[PDB]
């Protein structure tokens, strides 16, 4: 579903994910791409090393600013097709939903579905 | 702040 998985083989992702979790023990690797069939501004950077104690709402705000969204525009995250709890931290979100390559994948959209 | 394409984010 993510173009990052298609352009990077799983073996390279899993190896780098293992190394990143060793080099940055207080951070978690996150890949953020626009959800398919979404109508919202583009995100420039997709690879994020965010602290394990950063909340989802703070990461929400960071991605909002990079897309340059207006105050009236919506931004929903999807982790494995589910909107994550906003009060949770990125470490909790990572420790529960990280894929086999040790990367956390988050899709964003203007709508609250898919 | 990037290392081979990874953005380093600090706590606000």
């Amino acid at each position: 579903k993510f173009v990052y998985k298609e352009e990077h083989p799983f073996e390279k992702r899993r190896s780098e994910g293992e190394k990143i979790r060793k080099k940055y023990p207080d951070r978690v690797p996150v890949i953020v791409e626009k959800a398919p069939k979404a109508r919202i501004g583009d995100l420039d950077k997709k690879k994020y090393l965010v602290p394990s104690d950063l909340t989802v709402g703070q990461f929400y705000f960071l991605i909002r600013k990079r897309i340059h969204l207006r105050a009236e525009d919506a931004l929903f995250f999807f982790v494995n097709n589910v909107i994550p709890p906003t009060s949770a931290t990125m470490g909790q979100l990572y420790q529960e939903h990280h894929e086999e390559d040790f990367f956390l994948y988050i899709a964003y959209s203007d709508e609250s579905v898919y | 702040s990037e290392v081979d394409g990874w953005l380093i984010i600090d706590l606000p």
